């Protein structure tokens, strides 16, 4: 206090993302005619791995002079959540902020609404396979200031026998925020 | 049977009326994509107008495009918006 | 905007919304829009007796929306004020100035011409809806193009055109009509019926498409 | 009419703006030898790997094109007696004038009004890019020939889009914006910056055509006014 | 304005119907006339219920707006 | 969640002749009523500062009708109450607008004409009227748009 | 034979005899071009007695 | 609440195909389809009917048994006396929708009929009554104010409404019958304060 | 219209009776009188037999 | 959906699997579409007679799914027991109201002509597989494009096409009633195959092309 | 029908859309000049080292393009006298009419039927790309040619379709999901909460045209009502 930190706690990306957003939303202000951002934009339902999460102490000047997006992609903690903008079809005429966690869930997938489209429709197709992305060790470390020679356990990656033959000790790691 | 179609875009804008600057549309672009951190839209104007001296940075647009046929009640008409955004 | 419509025999409510709307659903909306109670339409005319403002029958009126004005409350609110005079409110009310059709057209393309007057008593005379759009295309029509003192390019150039009697200047003179007629959002469109040139009298006559 | 028995012909005549304000209008004294007129569409068709989808978007700028000879003997005129190369020579004259005066983007005036005084109708025209091609061969030596291509903008019968007198009920010009920012240049910058603060205040307590009668658009303009007659707090609000 | 089970309309119903014939005395479930005829008191009884509860509920909002007392 | 108000209109707000077109009652809303208890009970916060010299400051309390025309000062009083209750519940806090009605807007002009009309008399004082007239066209547009807000929102 | 009712343009619902019935019958049949009938014509009646 | 068209017509499909194996078509012009689709369709009736009721009875049925009534719009009515030239000799007809209107030059009033009167042959005189043509106070009018009829039958000789039309009330919002009733309920207040001063203000000498 | 952002997308091909299942990760719409009207839809994460 | 064959003189249950699907690898999921006991095909009947309803023999029909269905289990636990049930199943069944055939074909494009009938004895009228596309059509043909009170442009104009009877007025309505047929996606194509004239009688057939 | 063996040839008619409601139809007094019809095909053919391969994708657009005049003689009609000139006026008027207001406002038809009684064949046509095309030339100073060209949207005898009708056997909407949607909509917010973490454990371990008769897809639909309803856990499962 005195100083110009700002502490943002929560338990879950959707606590957190909306001390964050309502922060500094009202206060932009703009010349329209009619309100601001905040009633243009939805920026609510949202959800994340809230059982999985622990409380987090999200700093607001984590990054130096950067924009809310670069402090957005923090908390987001990707690709473990989703963020982008688009359309709100339930309620058409305005926009909406999303921040959910991933549909390659199972349950998750099917929450999906499905979209059909016959080949009545296509002008022309590009797709096919590829192995330009490949790993065989995936790991979730936790956040980078827990160090394996100076604390508690480290981390706990995981691997197929069969995977690891063509590629082998292939690791893929991420850094989680929340953790 | 081949499908007929009639686009009939309509624009919208908030701070020059709106229906007159949706009257004077060529073209526009929309290019929205997940992989990069940005989405971002293009619009084609026509010359009719000077267009500079009206139409102030930071305004929002709204864009609405009606896929087929009113009368037919195909379930195309819908006017949904395709886009929105800050110039 | 509106439609009107007329009320047929045993006329089914669901019929008027399905028959001008593709959907049945609504007419929830439609009698919300036109302040009916639950018998909507009835066979009878004695029941109308009853509640005749709130119940409708055979041969009566209903005004139809438009598709956008649907569910607008506001525009419900206005729609259940305007029942058959909605038409008010598009082409609008004025002030007369047509004291005597007697008077100005045998007069013709000058000044000192038009006047308010009086009907009635007291009420200065107002006058409205179709009667107010004879009026706004007359007054207009006979004001000279360069005319009134703010928004010029308002009237007509038609006191140019006494030229000679020959075709080409009939067909001068139809153009300006329409060109005059078509420039008020008031009116869709214009054209020619007929024209009869006299030895000096040239008769014309024309349509206008007046909105509602 | 075209002489059909029953009328005689009559010839082509096109108006012009003058350059004072009114018009010229120029008339033809041997009609068009060759006479065409194009009605394109902007319908287009994509053919996907398993259907035609057809899709079309209205009517297309039409063009009119015609070609003829100015006639050999005099001829009188409406106030004159002018002959074929005089009025040869006025057309050239015309048409360079109106395409050299357009070198701001457009004429503010009029495009150039066409009759056609053969078979009824009636057009707003413009030069279209092949222009007055003028040219004389061996053959006819003493017949002037002239080639004009024209666009058409819209019929005759309709009055400018831009112009057309729109309903303007209400008040299109209202006083409340105009005295509210009368009010607000008035203020002392101690005043707007507190009037800032009030606003930025009520922005963050959201959450945790104008007509005086029978509309709500000119709502704000109302309250908007108010705020300053009564001392709502140093400044106004909204 | 009462309840009424499925089965009192649905007998009701019946009965009205075999008045003035005879073509029709066959109510087996396999039939598809009885099914009609169920679905149809199925839809009354809900309705009856539904307008019941409705009723309530209005008692209660008019409740609530006479007196303000939210 | 109120917007500090000054100390004049704060001050202010707490506590023959007649004319022939229009003539007032002396009756108050029932909006008007229960904003006016509040600021009698409740400690509103007030600001400090006395930046903005318009409205009342320096002009109702300089004229002389505070102590010429104490029943004409009631009059302004309850104006400004009527003025500032419908301000309030639009910038804020909506749910009071239930108890706005036609009727109460339409006597506070009434009460606006008469001490209008009386001012016009003083050659001095008709910098209040010149206010006055301004706000009696805005009280009209609510009278003829308030049914309409209400079955709207 | 029928006895019908209009919708008179004064807003006047007129129940009509059958001899005016005849009237917008005749009407209708003389103004076509010839040879066409009045065989599944519609006619803008508004109720029937 | 209330049920809505697809989720009745369903409801009703569901059991006709779970109750018998004879029907499994239900397509457009299935005379079954349709059959289930009317049933649906007069259901929601009766469901808008029953909201509507309820509607209504929220906003005036509880309070209306204090014997408070509320105001309500309707069109100015009342009797209006017919005289012919000379004895009827033939049944007159007098269609709904006959107009009238007011020669007098203050009273821009019209009227017209909602439904159809006859005059038989042996009457003489026939009152027929008539609604004006807007709602409210407008339509009211002071004896003696038609004159005159529309329809143009050269038997009748004069009209006039024999009393004055006064049923055209004016739209009152319910805000002030709340209002008014909420006064009412507090005056009856006993031992109180507020009550006490109230009641002094009754004798008309006692204001301070 | 209907295609946006996030969306699964559902293709059958009738060139040999199959089916396939994409997830949308970007859409960029073309509209141009001079040439129809084009909306291109990326996928990712596809398979078969839907 | 499904083709129907018969059982030939000493064809053996391979040779069918083979001519249709191609590979006769296919056969041995086939005969558990036709419920078949291991003597799948047989050629006597009095060696059907051992336990007639779980055997084919010669002159006996057989079922015969298309290859996307051959595989699903669902449509082989329903071609295993229904058999004949199938074409009733797959074309639909309905309540019948044709109960005066010999009168709704003397009051065409009027109201009220159809009504519900009795066949068996308790229960009402019922049509079912090919009689219930002859119903169905029928109607379908017999009502006006607007008239039914929810999906409507369902019917035809042929209550509007009454005309001179001229070729042009009989080719439009040729089209229309090609048009009415078509309508309904179970039927594949319409074509005319005579269309012919009596003063003011028009007289014509279709011929439908409805899928197996 | 031609001139042959049978009785006299129908001329061509064009029947065209009546914004009121019906139709309305315009028959040519003189047959074509010109008729074609192309009818390609949308494949093509590359060769590989020592192979020929063959790929089609369907049917192509069939383009109908035909050139006719209008006779000077005037000529019996249904309503009136009208001459060549009124009749390929009306023409114009009538493709105006089509092709103005199409991208703009609205029209009631949505595509033409070209009948060719001559040829024995009808199409539903649209107008092409390249469109109508007047022209009147020296050696016809009476006439009127024209020339339009279509693309046929397909065979007239089909059905439209927005105007066919699908099999759909039993049940279209599936009553149990549609108003498990209506039951959810009640339900309290730890409900919700309960629902979404018993939804997330049940996935996070699996691996290790409605009609119940004669189909299985509408199983899990039924089961969420009654899971909803009796209630398995404090929201339910799936």
């Amino acid at each position: 206090d005195g100083d110009n930190e700002v502490k943002f706690t929560g338990s879950s990306a959707h606590e957190v993302m909306t001390g964050i957003i309502r922060r500094f939303i009202p206060y932009m202000k703009y010349n329209y005619t009619e309100n601001t951002i905040d009633n243009y934009l939805d920026y609510d339902d949202l959800s994340s791995w809230d059982e999985f999460e622990k409380l987090t102490e999200v700093s607001a000047f984590t990054n130096f002079d950067g924009s809310l997006k670069q402090l957005m992609d923090m908390v987001t903690a990707r690709p473990f959540n989703e963020l982008f903008f688009k359309n709100s079809e339930k309620t058409p005429g305005k926009a909406q902020l999303v921040l959910r966690k991933t549909p390659f869930n199972p349950t998750e997938w099917r929450a999906l609404d499905m979209i059909k489209v016959p080949t009545e429709d296509f002008i022309e197709e590009d797709v096919g396979k590829s192995d330009v992305e490949t790993y065989s060790i995936f790991t979730a470390t936790p956040a980078g200031m827990l160090k394996e020679l100076n604390g508690d356990v480290f981390s706990k990656p995981q691997f197929h026998p069969e995977l690891t033959d063509r590629y082998g000790y292939t690791k893929f790691e991420v850094e989680n925020i929340y953790l | 049977m081949r499908r007929i179609r009639r686009p009939k875009v309509r624009i919208e804008i908030v701070t020059y009326n709106g229906d007159e600057f949706g009257a004077k549309l060529l073209g526009f672009q929309t290019k929205n994509s997940m992989e990069d951190d940005s989405s971002v839209f293009q619009i084609n104007m026509a010359g009719d107008t000077y267009w500079d001296k009206l139409v102030m940075a930071n305004d929002i647009i709204r864009i609405f495009i009606t896929p087929n046929d009113d009368p037919n009640d195909k379930e195309g008409k819908q006017e949904r918006l395709i886009q929105v955004g800050m110039v | 905007r509106f439609k009107k419509h007329v009320v047929q025999h045993e006329e089914t409510m669901q019929a008027i919304a399905q028959r001008y709307y593709g959907d049945v659903s609504y007419w929830i909306d439609l009698v919300e829009h036109n302040n009916l109670k639950y018998p909507y339409l009835v066979e009878t005319d004695e029941e109308k007796m009853k509640d005749p403002e709130r119940l409708a029958s055979t041969g009566d009126t209903l005004i139809i929306p438009i598709e956008s004005d649907l569910t607008d409350v506001s525009a419900k609110e206005i729609n259940s004020r305007d029942k058959d005079v909605l038409v008010e409110l598009a082409l609008g009310r004025d002030l007369n100035i047509t004291a005597d059709e007697k008077y100005f057209n045998e007069h013709g393309t000058s000044d000192n011409i038009l006047a308010f007057s009086t009907n009635g008593n007291g009420d200065l005379d107002t006058v409205k809806g179709i009667d107010n759009m004879k009026q706004q295309l007359q007054a207009r029509l006979l004001t000279p193009r360069g005319s009134l003192m703010l928004h010029p390019n308002y009237g007509s150039d038609l006191h140019n055109l006494f030229g000679l009697n020959i075709p080409e200047q009939a067909t001068l003179i139809e153009m300006e009509v329409l060109r005059t007629l078509t420039s008020d959002n008031r009116v869709k469109s214009a054209n020619l019926i007929d024209w009869k040139i006299q030895g000096n009298v040239y008769s014309g006559q024309f349509s206008v498409e007046i909105k509602s | 009419p075209q002489s059909d028995g029953i009328s005689n012909l009559h010839r082509i005549a096109l108006r012009f703006p003058k350059e004072g304000g009114g018009y010229d209008m120029y008339r033809f004294k041997v009609n068009p030898e060759n006479y065409t007129i194009d009605s394109p569409q902007r319908t287009t068709a994509i053919k996907t790997k398993s259907d035609i989808v057809i899709e079309d978007y209205g009517k297309d700028i039409e063009v009119i094109n015609f070609t003829g000879t100015t006639g050999f003997r005099p001829v009188r005129e409406a106030d004159g007696l002018k002959t074929g190369k005089q009025k040869m020579e006025e057309l050239q004259s015309r048409v360079s004038e109106y395409a050299m005066q357009g070198g701001s983007g457009n004429v503010s005036g009029s495009y150039l009004q066409f009759f056609n005084f053969t078979d009824d109708s009636y057009y707003k025209v413009h030069l279209a890019p092949q222009g007055l091609k003028i040219t004389r061969s061996k053959d006819e030596p003493l017949l002037f020939r002239y080639e004009i291509t024209l666009v058409v903008i819209g019929s005759l019968t309709e009055a400018d889009r831009s112009a057309v007198t729109t309903e303007e009920f209400g008040n299109v010009k209202p006083n409340a914006s105009q005295r509210v920012d009368e009010g607000i240049k008035e203020l002392d910058k101690n005043a707007r910056k507190t009037r800032d603060r009030n606003n930025q205040e009520i922005s963050r307590r959201e959450n945790t055509i104008y007509n005086p009668r029978q509309s709500t658009n000119g709502l704000k303009g109302n309250i908007d006014n108010m705020a300053l007659i009564i001392g709502y707090g140093d400044g106004g609000v909204s | 304005m009462k309840t009424r089970k499925l089965t009192n309309i649905l007998s009701k119903l019946i009965d009205k119907t075999m008045a003035g014939t005879s073509k029709i005395t066959d109510f087996t479930p396999g039939s598809a006339s009885r099914s009609l005829l169920e679905a149809v008191s199925l839809e009354i009884e809900q309705f009856y219920i539904l307008t019941k509860e409705n009723i309530d509920w209005g008692i209660q909002e008019g409740i609530i707006e006479a007196f303000d007392f939210q | 969640n109120f917007i500090p108000q000054p100390q004049g209109l704060l001050r202010f707000l707490n506590t023959s002749f007649v004319s022939k077109f229009y003539t007032p009652q002396l009756q108050l809303s029932e909006l008007a009523k229960k904003v006016l208890t509040n600021i009698k009970t409740d400690d509103i916060p007030v600001l400090e500062r006395e930046f903005n010299d318009n409205t009342i400051i320096h002009k109702a309390n300089d004229t002389l009708l505070k102590v010429q025309a104490p029943r004409m000062y009631m009059i302004l009083q309850s104006i400004v109450l009527e003025a500032y209750a419908i301000v309030n519940c639009f910038v804020e806090n909506p749910s009071s607008l239930k108890y706005l009605t036609e009727e109460d807007v339409s006597i506070t002009r009434e009460n606006l004409n008469y001490v209008a009309d009386y001012l016009g008399n003083y050659d001095d004082y008709n910098s209040v009227v010149l206010d006055l007239r301004d706000l009696d066209l805005c009280f009209s547009a609510i009278e003829l748009q308030l049914p309409l807000i209400k079955k709207e929102a | 034979a029928n006895s019908g009712t209009f919708v008179m343009d004064d807003g006047r619902k007129n129940h009509v005899p059958a001899y005016m019935v005849a009237v917008a019958l005749g009407g209708l049949a003389s103004g076509l071009e010839i040879g066409e009938s009045i065989t599944f014509k519609p006619l803008r009646v508004s109720s029937l007695d | 609440k209330t049920r809505k068209l697809t989720n009745i017509l369903s409801k009703l499909i569901d059991k006709t195909m779970a109750g018998t194996s004879k029907i499994t078509d239900f397509t457009p012009g299935s005379a079954s389809r349709s059959l289930l689709e009317a049933v649906s369709l007069e259901i929601e009736q009766f469901y808008i009917l029953t909201k509507e009721n309820i509607d209504w009875g929220i906003q005036e049925g509880i309070i209306e048994a204090f014997d408070f009534q509320k105001r309500q719009s309707k069109r100015a009515y009342g009797d209006v006396t017919i005289q012919f030239y000379q004895p009827l000799d033939m049944r007159m007809y007098i269609p709904a929708g006959t107009t009238f209107t007011s020669t007098r030059q203050e009273y821009p009033q019209q009227f017209e009929t909602l439904v159809d009167y006859y005059a038989e042959p042996d009457s003489t005189e026939i009152v027929v009554e008539v609604y004006c043509k807007e709602t409210g106070v407008a339509g009211n009018v002071p004896e003696g104010t038609i004159n005159t009829i529309a329809s143009g039958s050269s038997l009748i000789r004069s009209v006039n409404n024999e009393y004055s039309f006064n049923t055209g009330t004016k739209e009152e919002s319910q805000e002030d019958f709340k209002r008014r009733f909420h006064s009412f309920v507090e005056s009856r207040g006993r031992a109180t304060n507020k009550s006490v001063r109230y009641g002094a203000l009754q004798i008309p000498d006692v204001e301070g | 219209p209907k295609y946006d952002l996030g969306k699964r997308l559902f293709i059958e091909d009738k060139q040999r009776g199959d089916t396939w299942e994409f997830y949308i990760e970007s859409v960029e719409h073309k509209f141009d009188y001079k040439q129809g009207y084009y909306t291109t839809v990326g996928v990712t994460r596809g398979l078969k037999d839907a």
